[PDB]
Formats: structure tokens, sequence, C-alpha cells
DNA sequence: TTACCTCTCG
RNA sequence: CGAGAGGUA
């Protein structure tokens, strides 16, 4: 699509190209939807001391995702 | 655009642009975007990229690259997913930092500002 | 490129329309210019088409409404004049004129006043095929050609083979000698012609024959040919084909057409009738040339090309166009939404179109080649119902013509989908479904079923069969039902109620935003002209109540605000801005907000806590009581201004050295406003003089006589007699204000704001207030706002009740108020009595749903009179509140009183009141110093002119009254 | 129970200014003049002089 | 169909 | 004062 405008970008979400018709993603995301479906998940990694790595853990703790092994 | 003043200020650039400006010489801060029409975490940083463009207006090149265009060289830059950013200083003998993933522009502002 | 992802902007049919004339338009007009030369052979004028220049404005267009003035470009094109005795040649541009130019929001400034020009639409050229039932026997069948011109071609055949024109009043007029005067053979069209024993066992140019490039399309459409489109004649072959579909149909192989549909109907626009004018203008330009040649052969001298030409024919053309046409109309601008609705309309009436008394019943219904293309809603009530309307969203303007509504493709291609625009003909051969794809049985999902449109009608089909689906939310409405929230729960009859309001709201001093909302109030600030936003990226340098500066990459832009200035419905107008200085702007962002607006969104009315219930009687019928808070807290005051112009004791007391009344000053009616000729205030008119411009002027034959205008300042409230209402069709005037400490009260001890009866909502059918109010209570209590898209149940049945009762629960267990949801009637709690105390018996719905307030108070109804000024011929009281006249007791009056049997009422009102000048003058004094008034016996003065008029046209009325005791005649004068 | 379609996108924040430039918004307008002017159908004060005088001087 | 209101334009 | 246009109930 256009370069630029990103009004028309939407097309390729509702036409999609094929390996992408149902987007997986980081193994974040997987948790906190195990605790909204009902179900208890944790997370093991490590992420820095700096100001977004506190945001990521901000809002695992938020959602309820066990965060004792970052 | 004499009259009637352009809307987007970030342009398209080519692996071939790309690589002379690497190779050249430069006094202000790039920074590379990789993106796919595509991916829909892309159209949400395209708003952000074109804001911190009207904040540092000739003190630093904000410019952008299509993976389906290019798609060999993102595999030679190491590119493992779609919103990816380059930071690369004006200075040659400092390393260039890459950052992966939908990242806030208070960060985006830190890097360039402090550590490029 | 555009309306493909995104809805289109409000005002692109007027920009698109607008540049057409410019260019193509003006070229075209242009060309067919003759070169102009005299008797046998004279002087030769030749206007160079090639080169034609258009320049900008002189003055900038804030200007032009400043000196009343209007916007306009010039005309400078190339011309050469070989006089015949010269035989040399002289160049130069003569300036012919000026063209009107047009604001991007639609609006074009013509002395001053903002202009807005309307679509029409009308019947295309092409050939129509009707069955005539027939009174006798066999139905007559019949066929015409629609032109350009608007003359019709009629065609029949009888139950004998009758092939006669039907142009002539005279019955039988031979098609075949038509076609004979074609120089055609008869041999010829035996040739030509299918069904050829029929035909056989048988034996104007400058206006009808031209078609247009729309009427030859229609015409090969429709009859099969290929004449190609470059021909734009009535050749004859075509009237030959038209005559063997004729009989065609009378043995049965045939369509016969519907003329309501709109592949067989056109629309006119801006650019047509600019185009049009431009014609007219140039012919004048013709006469004028040719005259000033005969002046130079008596004066003999050698022209100059300027000479020759005037400007005065292209102006004038314009500026009568726009002043005295049917679809130039003013602009309505007492709020934003009216002036994004203006532009929209769409009329079948208008020049060369239907009047409205005359027109069918069956051109105001709805048909099926409507939808996504003119809204079903709305329409003007009246003898006009039906005939004025409105385009939908999605809508735009073809090729040709034809509107077009977005389609999404789901038939199976290589990208497997694209959105398209369909002509109103082409679609009707695809199967549309609006349905959705959620359903799953034990075999799979192309089996399933869903409802479709096919042919203009409704089927249901499997999702196999399906060519297009309609997917955008706001497709078969305008822009005013697509206000409304919960729609699908609100009859129709009362949508068109409350579109209708919400165009006479008043913008208030202060602004709120809505809790419940659609979503298109964002677009609608957009695109109605009263928000600044940047034209450029930058920082925010300066920042003044007056001005804003911008500085992007070394360039400083200033940005002029709007401080309390009036409008055309005396309404305010005041910007105030959003950005806070030393803030990055992209291009398009908002800078400041205007009136009816609050941060980027429509805002024109407030939010209130209301209880649904009867109170002592101060509801009956459709009234609201209210409480004084909204007096004291100033939650609906309004300003309004207006304006009094002329042309050039205690009283005088404001009245500066030239007399004119001073700025600040506060005037009550009788006070002098300007220096006999005075000009004093009319009644009802109290405030302060915000400004006075004595304006010089021009155009007039003396230095136009400058005109003084003042302008005055009133401050409103609420008060009894005012209407309000909500956006469901909800409408009330209020009957009482009451203190806080009377008013019904809640659980938490707060008092409802007003109060409105429960009994109207089953006659009127809204349910969507129910469901607004409740949400609003919610949004309140938990900070949130919601703006919710219509038809929401394609998701899941009763999906808008799963919304209301689990925001409405939350909301009473964050905030821990029990009473905000109730497990037994939920929506519903039990308030009290503020006079007593005491527990009202059944439970209430209270909700806190939005009220706008309308144009229409009481200040502006209120007129009294006795005595005053009479007219000059009837001599009868004049009309008018502004001119402090009477009421008329009219015809269904006079029968009432009959009726009763009150003859001495009655005269009164005929004689002393009303036209008998001797008795009128007795009536004051006799009622000042205490007397009896008698009956009066001469006539009144109605009934004096009669006579006078009569004995004009040669005729002698007289009376006389014969004495019953005597038995003399006598003559009354 | 739950809805199917998620209440969040329905809310809005109570103080927000909307973002004009966003995905679902049509591309900025331009002022007509500007416009014109820019395709050349438009000419301006400066270029009628200059195309005046040069003719006059050829006159 | 009745009544009511505002405006512009020669 | 004669036309035109937009409303209201
Ligand atoms: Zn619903």
């Amino acid at each position: 699509m256009h370069q630029d405008k990103y009004s028309e970008w939407k097309m390729l979400q509702w036409n999609p190209p094929e390996f992408v018709r149902a987007p997986g993603g980081p193994p974040s995301n997987v948790a906190i939807s195990h605790v909204r479906l009902g179900g208890r998940a944790a997370f093991m990694g490590k992420v820095g001391n700096d100001e977004f790595g506190q945001e990521m853990v901000l809002l695992m703790n938020k959602e309820k995702v066990q965060t004792r092994a970052v | 655009g004499k009259y009637v003043r352009e809307d987007y200020l970030v342009k398209k650039v080519s692996a071939k642009d790309i690589q002379e400006l690497i190779k050249g010489e430069r006094n202000v801060p790039l920074i590379i975007d990789f993106y796919a029409t595509w991916c829909g975490p892309c159209i949400l940083m395209a708003q952000e990229l074109e804001m911190l463009a009207v904040e540092y207006e000739s003190n630093a090149l904000i410019v952008k690259v299509d993976t389906d265009d290019e798609y060999e060289f993102a595999r030679d830059m190491q590119v493992r997913g779609l919103p990816t950013l380059y930071f690369i200083s004006p200075d040659p003998n400092k390393d260039a930092i890459r950052t992966e993933g939908l990242i806030p522009i208070q960060m985006m502002r830190d890097i360039i500002n402090n550590d490029l | 490129n555009e309306g493909i992802s995104t809805i289109p902007g409000f005002n692109q049919i007027q920009f698109e329309g607008f540049c057409r004339f410019i260019d193509q338009g003006l070229t075209e007009e242009l060309y067919k210019f003759p070169k102009i030369e005299d008797t046998d052979q004279e002087i030769e004028f030749q206007l160079f088409v090639e080169t034609y220049q258009l320049v900008e404005p002189l003055i900038k267009e804030r200007d032009a409404v400043y000196e009343s003035l209007t916007y306009s470009s010039e005309l400078y094109v190339s011309a050469g004049l070989i006089w015949k005795n010269s035989r040399d040649m002289q160049e130069q541009t003569i300036f012919i004129g000026n063209i009107p130019l047009m604001n991007s929001l639609g609006t074009s400034i013509v002395n001053g006043i903002y202009r807005i020009v309307i679509n029409q639409i009308l019947q295309s050229p092409g050939i129509y095929y009707r069955s005539e039932l027939d009174h006798n026997g066999i139905s007559v069948y019949t066929g015409t050609i629609i032109s350009d011109w608007g003359g019709r071609s009629e065609l029949e055949i009888d139950r004998k083979a009758r092939i006669w024109a039907r142009v002539s009043r005279k019955q039988k007029i031979s098609i075949l000698v038509l076609s004979s005067a074609m120089g055609l053979n008869l041999r010829e069209i035996l040739e030509n012609v299918c069904y050829p024993e029929i035909f056989l066992s048988f034996l104007f140019f400058q206006q009808r024959c031209e078609l247009g490039r729309i009427g030859r399309r229609n015409m090969n459409r429709r009859l099969n040919l290929d004449i190609p489109q470059n021909n734009t004649f009535l050749l004859p072959r075509d009237i030959l084909a038209a005559a063997d579909h004729l009989i065609g149909l009378k043995f049965g192989m045939g369509a016969l057409d519907d003329m309501n549909h709109l592949k067989n109907k056109r629309i006119r626009s801006v650019a047509d009738l600019l185009q049009d004018q431009f014609g007219l203008a140039l012919v004048r330009l013709e006469n004028v040339v040719r005259g000033t040649i005969c002046g130079a052969i008596r004066h003999k001298l050698i022209p100059t090309p300027q000479n020759l030409v005037t400007s005065t024919p292209l102006t004038t053309t314009y500026e009568s166009f726009f002043g005295l046409h049917p679809l130039s109309q003013v602009l309505d601008r007492t709020n934003p939404l009216t002036q994004i609705v203006h532009g929209r309309k769409l009329s079948y009436l208008g020049p060369g179109g239907l009047t409205g008394r005359t027109a069918s019943f069956r051109i105001r219904d709805i048909h099926p080649s409507h939808y996504g293309r003119i809204c079903p809603i709305d329409t003007s009530e009246g003898i006009n119902v039906g005939l004025i309307g409105s385009l939908a969203i999605h809508a735009r303007i073809g090729h040709w013509g034809s509107l077009e509504s977005p389609f999404y493709e789901i038939s199976e291609r290589s990208t497997g989908v694209r959105m398209l625009y369909l002509s109103p003909g082409r679609d009707e051969y695809y199967m549309v479904a609006a349905g959705n794809s959620l359903a799953l049985n034990q075999d799979i999902q192309e089996e399933q079923v869903v409802p479709a449109r096919y042919r203009q009608e409704f089927l249901t089909i499997a999702w196999e069969q399906v060519h297009l689906r309609s997917i955008f939310p706001f497709q078969y409405f305008s822009i005013g039902a697509s206000l409304i929230p919960f729609i699908e729960h609100n009859d129709a009859n009362r949508a068109l109620m409350s579109s209708n309001m919400q165009r006479q709201a008043v913008p208030l001093s202060r602004s709120e935003k809505c809790i419940v909302g659609t979503g298109l109030e964002r677009q609608a600030a957009l695109d109605s002209g009263a928000l600044a936003i940047a034209e450029r990226e930058g920082r925010v340098v300066y920042t003044n109540t007056d001005k804003i500066l911008l500085a992007g990459n070394g360039d400083i832009l200033s940005i002029p605000l709007v401080i309390y200035q009036r409008s055309n419905k005396n309404t305010c107008m005041h910007q105030k801005l959003q950005v806070p200085r030393g803030k990055c702007i992209k291009k398009g962002q908002i800078l400041a907000d205007g009136a009816a607006t609050v941060g980027g969104e429509l805002a024109l009315g407030k939010n209130v806590l209301v209880a649904y219930m009867p109170w002592e009687g101060y509801n009956s019928e459709d009234a609201v009581l209210i409480s004084e808070r909204l007096v004291y807290e100033d939650i609906y005051t309004s300003f309004h201004i207006r304006k009094y112009e002329i042309q050039t004791a205690h009283l005088l007391r404001n009245l500066d050295k030239n007399g004119i009344v001073m700025l600040g000053s506060w005037v009550e009616t009788g006070d002098i406003l300007v220096g006999e000729t005075c000009l004093k205030l009319p009644i009802g008119g109290r405030g302060r003089v915000i400004d006075v411009r004595w304006i010089q002027k021009r155009g007039g034959s003396s230095y136009n006589p400058e005109t003084i205008r003042v302008y005055i300042l009133q401050k409103r409230e609420i008060k009894v007699g005012d209407k309000v209402a909500g956006r469901h069709g909800n409408k009330g005037i209020i009957s009482k204000i009451l203190p806080r400490q009377d008013m019904p009260y809640l659980q938490d001890g707060r008092s409802v704001d007003m109060v409105f009866n429960p009994l109207g909502v089953p006659s009127r059918m809204n349910v969507g207030q129910i469901f607004e109010c409740s949400l609003g209570l919610a949004g309140s209590l938990l900070d949130r706002h919601y703006r919710i898209a219509p038809f929401d149940e394609r998701y899941e049945q009763e999906a808008s009740r799963k919304l209301v009762f689990s925001e409405l629960y939350e909301a009473s267990k964050q905030t821990a108020n029990p009473w905000v949801f109730e497990p037994e009637y939920p929506g519903k709690s039990r308030i009290f009595d503020g006079r007593t105390g005491n527990p009202f018996e059944q439970p209430v719905i209270i909700g806190k749903p939005y009220i706008l307030k309308l144009i229409h108070q009481v200040d502006d109804k209120i007129h009294g009179r006795s005595s005053g000024h009479y007219a000059l011929v009837t001599q009868q009281p004049l009309r008018g509140r502004a001119k402090q006249g009477g009421q008329r007791v009219g015809e269904m009056e006079v029968w009432a009183l009959e009726g009763f049997g009150v003859a001495h009422i009655l005269q009164e009102m005929l004689t002393y009141k009303s036209d008998h000048i001797r008795a009128r003058q007795e009536v004051l004094g006799t009622t000042i110093i205490g007397g009896t008034i008698p009956n009066p016996e001469d006539a009144p003065e109605s009934f004096r002119l009669l006579v006078r008029e009569l004995r004009s046209l040669a005729l002698e009325l007289n009376h006389f009254l014969v004495s019953e005791k005597n038995f003399q005649i006598n003559r009354k004068e | 129970g739950d809805p199917v379609y998620p209440t969040i996108n329905y809310i809005q924040d109570p103080d927000e200014v909307i973002d004009y430039r966003g995905p679902d918004f049509h591309e900025p307008t331009p002022n007509m003049l500007a416009y014109l002017k820019e395709h050349g159908k438009i000419i301006s004060r400066e270029e009628l002089e200059k195309i005046l005088a040069k003719e006059k001087t050829e006159e």
C-alpha cells in the first residue's frame, strides 16, 4: 500500500498476507492471556533496572502474572 | 512545495542510499526505521517518528526502509522482527544501537540526546 | 483513493466541482465564442482561447466581508483585431471580468454574504418505454426521448400496429414518414428491421435531435447499438430500433422501464450551474462587441482591443445568479452542524425541475436504488415532503451524473478483495449481503445462509453465492441521523424529528462534551470551519488572546482568532486556545477551539441529572420542571448579538459628538442609537453596545450612503417558556422552576435537575433514551466517556443491555453506591420527596442524559398591541411583531364566532378595531372618558374600496334600505 | 456474562484532545487558493505584471 | 391548509 | 412594496 498514508494500511488487515493471518508473538503475551482466560502463569526472564524494564514488570504484576522469576 | 507544505516529513530510502550515508560523513544523528505496510504495530510507530522529526528539525535525520522492497539488506543488518530502529552516531568510533519493539518517545529522546 | 479506508470529507463534492469549472468548464465555454465580422465583410475579432490566465484576488477574504465586497478572480485573455481597413495586427490581453472564488468549505462570499449552491436531481436524457393500460381492450405502449433541450419524442403502437408518432397533438403522425425524411429507401428499412412483416402490413433537429453524451450512452444501452461516443445525434437508425422494440413488447419480449430508478436520473452541481452561467454571459459579450464595432464606424476611430470590450457582462451575470437563483441560498450559521449539513442537500425542485404542488405521490417514496446514496430518514416535512433530501456519508458523484455506493468484493481473486464504487444500475445484478460470518453447524461455513438483496428484492442465500458485502457502519444514513445514540431502538418517525432539532440548538456560553455519543462528533468538528487547524508544522512561540504564532523551520506564521462575533442567525462565535506555548504541532492538528466545540468534538448541550416520573401536573403533556441550579450556576446561558443599521429628555444621554451611541453604553427600548431620522431601539432589545461601525461605501451613484451599524449583545438565561430537547425526538417547554429543597432527591442526598413525564415513551416509541440515561450515570461515577457506533446487535443478541447493565454494576461496586445497580429492578431506584421527606411508592428511572436548548425562545415570541400605525390602502393594522401589528381574525375564526351566536363581538372586530376610520378615532376617547360605545352605521373602508374597484371596471354597486314604516327607499353612501 | 465485543473500544478519557492526524481521519484539507496556485491554474500578481509589461514593450 | 418568523433582491 | 429562499407549530 502507500508508503506514507497509514490510513490505508488497514485494508491489509482485512485481507491479510497469508503468513500473518494469525500473527503470534512474544512469550510475555501468552502469559497475560492465560491469566485472563483463568489460569495461573509465571514469567521467566531478565530485564534491566532501567525505566522501560520497570514498566513491563508493572504491567505483568498488574495483570496478575507471577513475576518472581524475573 | 511552495504553497502547500507536505504532510509527511520522513522519507523512504534504499539500500544503496543507506550505504552511502553510512560510509560518508555526517554531523547529526541518523535514525533508520524498518517497516512493512502489513504489520499492525507499525501503524503506531509511524505516528511517533513523525513527531520526533518536528522536534529535532535539522539536528537529526530520520529515514525509512521497507522490508518487502529490500529484504536481503534487512537480514544482513540482523533484524529479527518488524518494529525495529537503528540509531547511528555522527562519530565513527562509537557503536550503533538496535531497538526492537514499540518503545516510548522518551526513550527515543534519551538515546539521541545521551548515548548516540 | 479517498473514502476507501476512511470516511470521506464532508465537503469533498464542492471542492471537486469547483475545480472542474475552473479548468475544464472555463475552457469549453471559451472555445465556442464566435469570430465576429459584420455586413458583407468587416473587421474580424479574434478571441484566442489558447491563452487564458486567471489571476489572484486583490482583497483578502476577511476584508471582503468587512467592506461588503465580493471575493473574486480576474480573467485576462489575449485577443487581436484586424480592422478591415488596416490589414495589420494589434494584440493585448483584455480584462474580460471577475469570476467568484470558493473557500475550501464550499462557500462563496458575494456582496458580503456567505452563499452556497445546492445540488439538483433531474431525469436523464434517454429512451423510456411505458405501458399505458388502455381504456378499451388491449394496452397501448409508448416510447419517449428525454433530451438536454427537454423536448420529449413519442412513438406508439396500438392493437393494430400503429407505429404512430404522438408528438403532434393529432392522433396520427407517421414514424415511417420520418424515416423516409431521412432518405431511407422503403427497401432499406426492411432489410434493417426485424419484424419486417408487421411493418410491411403497415404499408426538430435543433432541439430534440441533440442528445448529450449522457443521452447517447443511455440510448446505446437500452436499445443495443454501438454508434461511437463522439457521435451525439438522433441518427435515424436509432428511430428504427426503437420501433422494433416497441413491437416486441406487444408480442411479450420486453422490459417496461421504471422512471424512479436512479439509473435514469442525473445530478447537476456547482460545476454545471457555473458553466451554464458562463455561457450566458459570454453571449452577452458578443452583443456588446458588435455594438462597439458599429460605434467605431461612426467616429471613424482605430479600435484598441480593450476599447471594444467591457467587464460588465461577466460581473453582472454572476451577481444576478447568486442573488436571485432558486438554488443559491444563504448559509445557515446557527451552529456548526448547520453549516456542514446545508451543502449535502439534494432537491428535485429547482429551475427546470418539478414543482411541489404539481408532483406525484410516487416521486416521494423511497426506492430500492437509494441505498447508500440518499438517506432514507431525512426529508423536509410539509407540502414539500419527499422532494428535498440528503446525501449519505459514503456517497460520491461519478463521471456521469450518477451517484455511487462503495462495496467490498468477497469473491476469490488474487488479492481477494477490493473496495469498488458501483453505479445505481450495476449493483442490481450482484447479490449483496450485510450479515456476518458467525454461524457454524456440522457442515462448513460456506453452506450457511444469510439475508441478501438481488434485483430489488430481499432473499436468503448461502454464503457461497454472495458477491459483494456492505461493511461500513454509517453508510446508509446522513450526518444528523448518524449523531443519534442507540438509534436501533428508536422508531424511525422520531428520527426525522431528531435530526431536525439538533439543527436548532443554540451555542452556549461555556461548552461541555457528552458522556455518550456515536463517534462522528469528531469529524463533524473538523469539517465545520469553526476550529483553527495548523497549516504547517512547528513549535508555538507566542500566544495572546488575539493571536498565535507558529514557528517552523525559519518562518513565523501568524494565525488570527475570532473574538465575540455575530452570525447570520444572531448567535455568537468565539474561539478559545487549546495549545500551551512551547509545543510541537504537526500539520492538521488542532490549535484553537470554536464555539460549541470542546477538545475537537461537537458539543451542543449539557449533561444533567434527570428523573422520569409524574409531578403535580407540571409535566402534563410535554412540559418540564427544572431546578434553580441551572439558573444560578449558568448551565444554560447564551449570548445573542443583533445588528441595527442605517444609511446616511433622558434620551440622548448616550450619544456622542457626532451623535452615535458610544461603545459600552447600556441601552433600553426607546433610546436613540444614532441621531427626526433617529434610529431607536425596538421592544425587547436591551444590551450593551459592543460596537459601532461607520462604514464608507462605494457602488452607488453617490458615494454610497455611509452605513452606520450598531451591534447589541443580550445575555439570556433559561426561563419559563423555553424549549429544550434531547437527541431522541423528545421535546418540551419549561413550566416551573423550583428551589433545590423542593426537588426530588436520591439516596446519596443529591437533588435532581429536571423531571420528565414518563407517559411519553410508550406513545412515541423511543427506548433509546432509557439506554442513554443509564449509561450516563455510570460514566459520571467512573470517569469514562463512551463513543458507540450504531447497530451493535450485529455481534450478539441483546448487546446494548449487556453494556449498560455491566457498566452500572461496576460503578456501583467501585464507588460504593448500591443504588446505582439494584438487582431486583435494574436501572431504577427509590427516591424521596423534598417537601415531606417521604419515599415515593414505586421505583423510578434516574440518569444523566444530554439535553440541548433550542433557538425558539419566549422573548422573541411575545407581542402586544393597542392603537398604532395603519396601512395605506387597506387602512388595516400592520402585520408582524417587528412592525408592531395586529393579529388576524380570518375565515375560520368568523365561522366559530358565528356558531356561538356572538354577533356583537364579531361586528366589533370588523369595524372599530380594524378599518373604520371615523369610528376608530372615537373609541379611544369614549374609553378615556368612561362612556358607552355606539354601534356603527356606515360601512368599513374595505367595502368602500370594493365599490371603487368595481366602478373601475364599469359596474355599479349600491346599497339601499327600505323603511318598513313609510316605504321610502334611501341610498346609503 | 461478559460482552463479546470488548468495552475498551468504546471508552475515551474525559479530558482528551482528538488527534486529527491519526489512523481514522482523512488527509489534511488544502486551501483552495494554494492548491490552485501550486498546480498552476491561478497566477500571481507579479506574473501578470511581468507578462503585461513585456507585452507593452513588444507593442 | 391555516397561522407564525427570518432573510435577500431588484 | 413586489418577487424569491430558509424555518416553526
Ligand atoms: Zn442496540
